């Protein structure tokens, strides 16, 4: 199933207090009125950050797993929370293909090379992102298909891990005796702060025309008139490279690999014409070649032409 | 109106991230030019749109002799201009540059002028202070001589002479036309600024080249950022020169529009 | 003054602003720092 | 060249409605990619063109304006004013028998801020 | 008729509001230029004088001086251009003060609409408001 | 001012000097012009009913 978000996935872009100031920011957000998948489970992609909402008074969701392969031989994240408090841990694990008295945690069977430890109805929102090796988590817990409203999410942790992420999964508490996944895109918003320093409203500056007018004017109330907001530019299709004919390789061999060079006083000049030179044949032979180009490099001119 | 990004960079997209590093210079250019664009339509409304209703002359068109056919509209024309207006109009896109159309067409302006002519010839100056009050035209002319200290019998006893002499005196105006250099100069000054603004794109300003794509084709980024930044500064200076002169020149045409409205 | 990286000059005075319980310093309109929080005492001080 | 031009948005004000029309400046209506209207100032999409004539509200250009009247958003050609036909003859006069005293204001700026 | 002025103003001072607002927008635009690189490694002097040797930091300081000087010189030129306009407006206000308040003018549409009888000045924050009293004829009949 | 103060008599208040305009005479200056304005000014008022 899929559902329609309304205005969700808005988080405080940073510290820095602020008052009544329609501030403009560029960052990774969940676009307004987006297509959010619904799940009632399989490994999902990551690609750039994750929005993750859910609804339930009890606690069925028992943590997340992140990483590139979700397997051993490489590092991964493991975030769990028993009835005590959150326990983040970052090791190399070996995950069950189906991970899940009152005894639990049959998730992994290996914890090698640990580089980080830590110990310590209802709507529980989370935003996961991974920028410059920092794994940040935003969250908020507000008591009560998603409903309709606006609420900015606050940062909880910031972890200087360095770990790459390309995929993730989820963990659920089985029966022995519902969640959302959005993705973030680079967008621009105009955020309204109140005097208490919280974000009370936002405008998605890439949604509809009207919103582009609000963003260009830096207001939420537009007066009657006509406003220039953007531009129209037709885009070209296909790449057509024409030529008459001819073909051959430039005889650089007979210049560099000649048995005898001239004396400098009587320097020798070979004129080149009507051929295709792969200047990348040069550069090689590293032990005593020296290359010193003036006016251009040796990579850029291989896609160039001269008379 | 000038597209700042298309004038400076021009198509290239690696340039757009560099141009953002100079702040709000492109916003200033758009705000400054919009101020001019709005005032130029107001200038025209203040000179011509000084009449509430659109007046028409009666069919007969015979005002005690005086013959005004050279200044009233010609019904046998698609444009409805006067014979003299037809002479007056017979004497006078690029790399991100565009010309916007006026709000008022020249047909609409002709309708303001014919309303002023029809009001005056039938009611003199009364319609500008209230309701239009009809009075025969011959009597209108007699009041006008009185206003300059001439006794009103000079017209009433010589009505035919004044009307015949007037008709020839106005007729000579076409001969002097078939002058408008003040109107051609306005066209020339803007055409020259637009021809210069475009030509200033073929300048190297001391860089290796004048084309922001050729730089990359034959040079690495570390050095290409410097060469493109030089060209950006040069062409950004071109836009500042252009907009500053349009503001100074728009103040002069505004002062002229104020004199014409007065 | 220097507040753990924030370098500046000015007079420090007791403020009447209320930061959120994760924010260190505030900025004014036009994005210039005008208030900080003392790391040790957790009090907001204006910078004039 | 591959057609370029400004895009402007016509809005009645968010305190009236959130409906909007979009003008593609000097763009032909066949090269843009309901209500599509071609004007000498560009291609207007999202407003209906009527044959009536009103006072100008939102000026588009070349005699065409837009208004929030018919609700919805429309385009049209401005009205310069009514039409008065003076009963002129060679021996008729109009003379007022009454009058009113009228009062108007005019506002003029004199100074600016010293910086 | 004087009692109606209050309604017409309370429901108007656009010429005075625009000149105040326009100047404030230009001054704020000047400040927003202190956060641009203008083709430099940073915009903050505490970063240019901390990660460069003196022969390398001079080059980056000149980039900031050039950018900020250009912006400040543009600011002052635009004020000279606007200053000529307020002065021209003040000369018109001074001319109407003599010709509309200290006299009776015959100039058409110079002291209101109608036949000028009298005018009264009122002060405004950065300007002057004139109250123009005119004579307007009404209720015409035709005669021969 | 040359046309309206020197080549005629103006009724514009304060335009051609202070007082009731009678006449003006021009004088040349190095990069300008100097006008001599002659005005009529009443004096010595008395009270009447
Ligand atoms: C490029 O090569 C093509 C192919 O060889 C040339 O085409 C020939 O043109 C002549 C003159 O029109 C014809 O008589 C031949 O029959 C064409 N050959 C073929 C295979 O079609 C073309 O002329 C060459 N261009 C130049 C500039 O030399
Ligand atoms: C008003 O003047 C015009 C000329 O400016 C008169 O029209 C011309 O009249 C002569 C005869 O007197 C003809 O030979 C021309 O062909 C006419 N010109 C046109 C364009 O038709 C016109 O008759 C005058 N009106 C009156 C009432 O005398
Ligand atoms: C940082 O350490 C200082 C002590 O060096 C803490 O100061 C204490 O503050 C509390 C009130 O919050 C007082 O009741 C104590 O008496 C203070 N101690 C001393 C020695 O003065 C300060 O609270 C610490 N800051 C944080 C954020 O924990
Ligand atoms: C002056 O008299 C004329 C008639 O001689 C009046 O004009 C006519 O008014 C009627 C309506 O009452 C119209 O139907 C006619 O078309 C008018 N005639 C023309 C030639 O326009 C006019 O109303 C009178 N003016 C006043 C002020 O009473
Ligand atoms: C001139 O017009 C005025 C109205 O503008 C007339 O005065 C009005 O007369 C009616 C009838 O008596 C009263 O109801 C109004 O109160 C009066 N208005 C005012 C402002 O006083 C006046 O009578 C007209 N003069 C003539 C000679 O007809
Ligand atoms: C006309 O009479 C009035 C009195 O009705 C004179 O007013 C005098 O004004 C002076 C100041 O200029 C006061 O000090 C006197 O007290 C006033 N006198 C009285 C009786 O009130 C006024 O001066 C007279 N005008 C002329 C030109 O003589
Ligand atoms: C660029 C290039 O391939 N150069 C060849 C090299 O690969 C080869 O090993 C050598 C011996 O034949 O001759 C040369
Ligand atoms: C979301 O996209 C899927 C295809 O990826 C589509 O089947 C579904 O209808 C979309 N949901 C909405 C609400 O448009
Ligand atoms: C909670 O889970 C963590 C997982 O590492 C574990 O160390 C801790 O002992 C658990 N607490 C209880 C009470 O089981
Ligand atoms: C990670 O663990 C493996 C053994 O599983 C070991 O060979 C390797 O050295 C460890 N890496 C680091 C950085 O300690
Ligand atoms: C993450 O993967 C990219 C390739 O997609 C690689 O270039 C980068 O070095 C990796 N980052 C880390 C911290 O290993
Ligand atoms: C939060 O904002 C509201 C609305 O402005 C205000 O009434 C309230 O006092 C604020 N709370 C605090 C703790 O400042
Ligand atoms: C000629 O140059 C080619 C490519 O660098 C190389 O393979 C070859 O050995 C050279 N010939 C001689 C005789 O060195
Ligand atoms: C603007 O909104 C207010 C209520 O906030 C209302 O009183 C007013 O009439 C509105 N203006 C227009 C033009 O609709
Ligand atoms: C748009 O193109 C069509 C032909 O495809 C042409 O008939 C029409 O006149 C053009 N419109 C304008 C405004 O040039
Ligand atoms: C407007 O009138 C013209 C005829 O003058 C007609 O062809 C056209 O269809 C009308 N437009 C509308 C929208 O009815």
């Amino acid at each position: 199933a899929y559902t329609n978000s309304f205005t969700r996935g808005v988080y405080y872009p940073d510290k820095v207090f602020r008052s009544s100031v329609l501030h403009s920011t560029q960052d990774l957000f969940l676009p307004f009125f987006s297509n959010v998948t619904w799940f009632h489970n399989p490994v999902l992609p990551f690609n750039d950050g994750v929005y993750f909402a859910s609804i339930e008074k009890s606690n069925i969701i028992r943590g997340w797993i992140f990483g590139t392969t979700l397997d051993s031989k490489t590092q991964s994240l493991l975030i769990v929370n028993n009835a005590t408090n959150v326990v983040i841990k970052v090791c190399e694990f070996q995950f069950c293909n189906d991970p899940f008295m009152e005894s639990e945690f049959r998730v992994y069977s290996s914890a090698n090379n640990c580089t980080f430890e830590y110990v310590s109805k209802n709507l529980r929102e989370f935003v996961f992102k991974n920028i410059d090796g920092y794994f940040k988590i935003y969250s908020k817990h507000t008591p009560i298909d998603l409903p309709q409203g606006f609420s900015a999410l606050e940062p909880l942790v910031d972890l200087p891990i360095g770990i790459n992420i390309t995929r993730f999964q989820t963990l659920l508490a089985l029966h022995r005796s519902a969640y959302y996944v959005g993705y973030l895109q680079p967008r621009t918003f105009l955020l309204k702060y109140n005097e208490n320093g919280t974000i009370t409203d936002a405008v998605d500056c890439a949604l509809d025309p009207l919103s582009e007018t609000k963003c260009t004017l830096k207001s939420f109330t537009v007066e009657k008139g006509i406003y220039q907001t953007s531009n129209f530019r037709v885009q070209p299709t296909e790449s057509i490279v024409r030529f008459p004919n001819i073909t051959n390789l430039c005889p650089f061999d007979e210049v560099f690999n000649a048995t005898r060079f001239a004396s400098v006083y009587a320097w020798n000049r070979k004129r080149i014409s009507n051929c295709v030179a792969d200047y990348s044949v040069l550069y090689n032979l590293a032990p005593f070649f020296t290359f010193k180009c003036y006016g251009v490099s040796p990579t850029k001119l291989n896609d160039l032409c001269f008379t | 109106s000038v597209d700042c990004t298309m004038y400076i960079c021009g198509d290239s997209t690696e340039c757009s991230n560099l141009l953002l590093q100079y702040g709000s210079f492109c916003t200033q250019l758009k705000r400054a030019l919009t101020g001019i664009a709005v005032e130029q339509d107001k200038n025209t409304q203040e000179v011509f749109a000084q009449v509430k209703q659109i007046y028409k002359t009666p069919p007969i068109k015979y005002f005690g002799g005086f013959n005004f056919s050279q200044i009233l509209p010609d019904p046998s024309k698609p444009s409805k201009r006067s014979p003299i207006e037809d002479l007056l109009f017979n004497k006078v896109k690029f790399k991100g540059l565009t010309v916007l159309p006026p709000l008022l067409t020249d047909e609409m302006i002709a309708q303001y002028t014919s309303a002023l002519l029809a009001g005056t010839i039938t009611s003199g100056w009364t319609f500008g202070a209230g309701p239009a009050l009809q009075i025969p035209f011959p009597m209108q002319m007699a009041y006008r001589f009185n206003g300059i200290g001439v006794t009103q019998n000079v017209l009433y006893e010589n009505q035919k002479l004044i009307a015949n002499q007037f008709n020839s005196a106005i007729g000579k105006i076409q001969d002097s036309l078939s002058a408008l250099g003040k109107l051609q100069d306005v066209v020339n000054h803007n055409a020259q600024a637009l021809n210069t603004l475009v030509k200033q794109l073929s300048s190297k300003f001391g860089a290796i080249s004048s084309v922001l794509n050729d730089i990359f084709s034959r040079l690495d980024p570390p050095e290409a950022e410097v060469q493109i930044d030089r060209l950006i500064t040069g062409r950004l200076q071109s836009l500042q020169t252009y907009v500053t002169q349009q503001l100074i020149r728009a103040a002069e045409i505004r002062a002229s529009a104020n004199l014409a409205a007065t | 003054f220097n507040f753990n990286g924030l370098k500046g000059t000015g007079v420090l005075t007791e403020s009447n602003k209320k930061f959120l319980p994760f924010q260190q310093f505030g900025r004014d309109i036009a994005d210039t720092t005008d208030a900080v929080r003392d790391p040790q005492t957790l009090e907001i001080l204006d910078i004039t | 060249p591959c057609s370029f031009g400004g895009v402007s948005v016509i809005t009645p004000g968010t305190n009236t409605s959130n409906q909007v029309a979009v003008l593609y400046q000097g763009v032909n209506c066949t090269e843009v990619p309901s209500n599509v209207f071609q004007t000498r100032a560009g291609c207007l999409i999202g407003a209906e063109y009527v044959n009536n004539s009103y006072e100008c509200d939102i000026p588009i250009g070349a005699g065409i304006c837009a208004s929030y009247q018919t609700q919805s958003i429309i385009a049209y050609t401005m009205s310069l004013g009514a039409e008065n036909s003076v009963a002129y003859s060679n021996n008729s006069i109009a003379i007022p028998t009454n009058f009113t005293i009228s009062v108007t204001t005019e506002i003029l700026p004199v100074s600016m801020t010293k910086t | 008729a004087i009692g109606k002025i209050q309604d017409s103003l309370s429901s108007a001072l656009g010429k005075l509001q625009d000149v105040v607002n326009h100047n404030a927008q230009a001054l704020n635009t000047l400040v927003k230029q202190l956060s641009s690189k203008f083709g430099a490694i940073s915009s903050v002097l505490n970063d240019i004088f901390s990660r460069l040797d003196p022969p390398e930091a001079e080059v980056q300081i000149d980039r900031l001086i050039t950018g900020r000087l250009q912006s400040l010189q543009t600011y002052v030129t635009q004020q000279l251009i606007r200053a000529a306009e307020i002065r021209a407006s003040a000369n018109l206000a001074a001319t109407k003060m003599s010709e509309c308040v200290l006299g009776q003018s015959k100039r058409v549409d110079f002291c209101g609409k109608g036949y000028h009888l009298m005018s009264f000045p009122q002060s405004a924050p950065h300007g002057v408001v004139f109250l123009h009293v005119t004579y307007v004829p009404a209720q015409e009949k035709n005669f021969t």
